[PDB]
């Protein structure tokens, strides 16, 4: 019942021996702030990715 | 008659104001925890949080 349980998609090809896919991420903050404001909290990204055969 | 002319100067500063435009920094993120806090007077920190 494998083929029928799980899902079955096409997208490799023959000739292939190794696949991989990718993952991302992201943080950040705020803060409560007056005029005349010199420091503000910043912001980046980040990313991953795994293998197959 | 004879008319006449006068001079007054400003004053210079007040209590709280910067002096120049050279190399300054504010920090915004600041909040008064107790009492009044009177502009042109030193302050100090109680704590810092965390997050």
């Amino acid at each position: 019942s494998a083929l029928r349980v799980f899902p079955v998609t096409t997208e490799l090809s023959p000739t292939d021996k190794t696949f991989e896919y990718m993952t991302f991420d992201k943080v950040g903050t705020a803060q409560i702030i007056a005029d005349y404001t010199d420091d503000l909290p910043l912001v980046d990204a980040l990313g991953t990715s795994e293998f197959g055969k | 008659q004879i008319n006449a002319s006068y001079q007054r100067d400003m004053a210079i500063a007040l209590p709280g104001m910067v002096a120049d435009t050279s190399k300054y920094n504010i920090d915004g993120a600041c909040v008064v925890n107790e009492g009044d806090v009177l502009v042109g007077a030193a302050v100090q920190v109680v704590q810092a949080q965390a997050v």
